[PDB]
């Protein structure tokens, strides 16, 4: 999912990868509900793509018309960055230098 | 959310003397560097909201100089020093230490005029208008200055809230005229089950809050 | 010449997905913070959203938690806001602008600086039925003094309408007070004019109403019910 629908990184990478914890920052007083991530999309991106297609994800043929949450899947999943952030739960900031 | 208030709600000021408006916060805007984050903004009638000043005393090149910033801790003040009749308009203040950002109530400032007792009229709805199924009783508060005068709609001495909508025009250049059309909405059945409708006006210059009351038919 | 173009307006149903685009020009785009400001029609102005220099979402307002999206097209110098699940009151005169504070100027990332308000569009978020306009004479009372008579435009849709007085012959004292909006998206305005009270006979009282969406140009008359 992180590859196909979150962010399709090019398979060949001329550079370096750096990731680090951001639990004390990328987490709100009681959970960073304002930050989401793209997990719902029927189409694949080009490598290094800025997708601004935030239109309501429609996996079927339901005439949503803009209606959300009823046979109209919300395109984004919500990071819950609460003080419950463990080793796997922590917000890891990631940079790729190509 | 940081509790914010703006005071006073409206202050009519005279050109030639300074003015002081204040925004009060529930948190101290001091930072590790010690800088507050209160920015002052303005708007005119017919204008989009516009900036006044940054952080009160931390200044950028090009900001207007007549508007000064002072205050401490949680509570700060914007001071109108150079005087002009243009200063009239609505004022806002913002805090940028914590997210999300939020506006205060915002206050309106206008040039003062001599206090006149309002002329009050009352207008019964027309019968062919009554046929539509609702009664639109009108009251006219012409020439009350300031807008502080309050209106009270009373059917048979009813103390009521709601269903009364008072539209007030913009400050007319003639004697700061403030004309108010107050609409009271009544049911078709409610019209015929009561007799007297009274628009009451309470104004500072009106030692007697006037009670224009009319009756069904004539 | 800093310039911001707003698009995404028109007649739209509430509860439906909406796309708003603001184009930036006259200044290097992607080095500044940026702001959307809510402005409910018939009300004041309030902060709704923003985004950092790095295209980082500041967050969302109290009532809109996790259901709007703000994004930035750095390629063509543009910014987009998508809305979902509109109601009658989430209608706003949204404004687009940037931040004054520059990168590496004066700690932490500066994100304030409501500076240059691009003229925000007027997205009409409401679901009201087609109401035939109901213009009506507010008849003159027999008022020395100054007579007050009017014309009321109520139960009409869409909102855009215009009232002239005696086809431009009457100009002194005209005030079209704002249309009070009702529960069912009903609009009710009253244009009131104060006129000399000694001319109740010589003046035939007409008001011209123009509902352009319905092409309703009507030359009605004001008469005292007596």
């Amino acid at each position: 999912k992180i590859a196909d629908y979150n962010y399709k990184l090019p398979d060949d990478f001329t550079g370096c990868v750096i990731a680090w914890n951001s639990n004390n920052l990328d987490s709100k007083v009681g959970g960073n509900y304002n930050y989401l991530y793209r997990l719902f999309r029927k189409s694949n991106l080009k490598p290094f793509e800025r997708d601004i297609s935030t239109e309501i994800y429609q996996a079927g043929s339901t005439p949503c018309n803009g209606v959300e949450g009823f046979n109209c899947y919300f395109p984004l999943q919500s990071y819950g960055f609460q003080p419950t952030n463990g080793v796997g739960y922590q917000p890891y900031r990631v940079v790729v230098l190509s | 959310d940081i509790v914010m208030t703006q005071s006073p709600l409206s202050l009519p000021v005279t050109p030639g003397e300074p003015a002081s408006i204040s925004c009060r916060s529930s948190q101290s805007l001091l930072h590790s560097n010690g800088y507050n984050y209160l920015d002052w903004y303005l708007q005119k009638p017919g204008q989009s909201p516009q900036l006044l000043i940054y952080l009160g005393s931390n200044r950028a090149s090009g900001v207007p100089d007549r508007f000064s910033g002072s205050g401490s801790g949680t509570d700060f003040t914007l001071k109108i020093s150079r005087v002009e009749a243009e200063d009239v308009g609505v004022y806002y203040c913002m805090q940028a230490l914590q997210t999300p950002f939020t506006f205060g109530p915002g206050t309106k400032v206008d040039i003062k005029r001599t206090v006149a007792a309002p002329s009050v009229f009352i207008f019964p709805p027309s019968d062919e208008q009554l046929k539509s199924g609702t009664a639109s009783v009108v009251c006219l508060l012409n020439n009350f200055y300031p807008r502080e005068a309050k209106v009270q709609w009373k059917v048979d001495n009813a103390l009521q809230s709601g269903n009364s909508q008072e539209s007030v025009t913009e400050q007319d250049s003639k004697d700061s005229t403030y004309s108010l059309s107050s609409t009271l909405t009544l049911s078709k059945a409610d019209y015929e089950k009561h007799k007297v409708y009274a628009c009451e006006v309470t104004h500072q210059g009106l030692s007697s809050p006037v009670t224009k009351s009319f009756n069904r038919g004539e | 010449q800093v310039q911001l173009l707003e698009s995404g307006g028109g007649l739209v149903q509430p509860g439906r997905s909406l796309r708003l685009s603001c184009a930036a020009s006259g200044f290097t785009f992607d080095d500044y913070a940026m702001h959307w400001v809510r402005q409910a029609p018939g009300k004041g102005l309030e902060w709704v959203s923003g985004v950092s220099w790095n295209s980082g979402t500041i967050g969302y307002a109290d009532s809109v938690k996790g259901r709007f999206t703000i994004s930035r097209d750095n390629a063509k110098n543009s910014l987009y806001l998508h809305m979902r699940s509109l109601r009658a009151e989430d209608t706003a005169l949204y404004y687009c602008a940037k931040a004054v504070e520059m990168v590496r100027g004066l700690g932490a990332d500066p994100e304030y600086g409501m500076d240059v308000w691009g003229q925000g569009t007027t997205v009409t978020v409401s679901s009201a039925s087609t109401k035939g306009p109901s213009v009506f004479p507010l008849a003159p009372s027999s008022k020395g003094g100054t007579a007050a008579l009017g014309c009321l435009v109520k139960d009409y849709f869409p909102e855009p309408v215009t009232v002239s007085w005696n086809s431009g012959a009457l100009t002194s004292g005209v005030h079209t007070f704002p249309a009070v909006l009702q529960s069912s998206g009903l609009y009710s305005l009253s244009s009131v004019v104060t006129v000399p009270s000694s001319s109740l006979g010589t003046q035939t009282y007409i008001c011209n109403v123009n509902h352009k969406p319905s092409n309703t140009k009507v030359d009605k008359k004001v008469e005292p019910k007596s």
